[PDB]
């Protein structure tokens, strides 16, 4: 077993993806504003 | 049995829904 296989599980990629989406939405709102 | 994905995704999903409501409030026919 090379490298941490568990670090490629479902719970790690899903949250970071969602966090990115949220940050994108707030950034979009800021850009549109003014 | 509890799952890390379920417990993490529930609060994150709440935050996402809040954001969708935030945009919807200032966007009627804009998508």
């Amino acid at each position: 077993e090379e490298n941490p296989s568990l670090f490629a599980l479902e719970a790690v990629l899903i949250p970071v993806g969602t966090v990115g989406l949220i940050i994108t939405l707030i950034f979009v709102y800021f850009w549109l504003e003014r | 049995q509890w799952s890390a994905s379920i417990l993490v995704v529930v609060p994150i999903f709440l935050l996402l829904t809040g954001f969708v409501h935030l945009l919807f409030k200032l966007s009627p026919r804009l998508k």
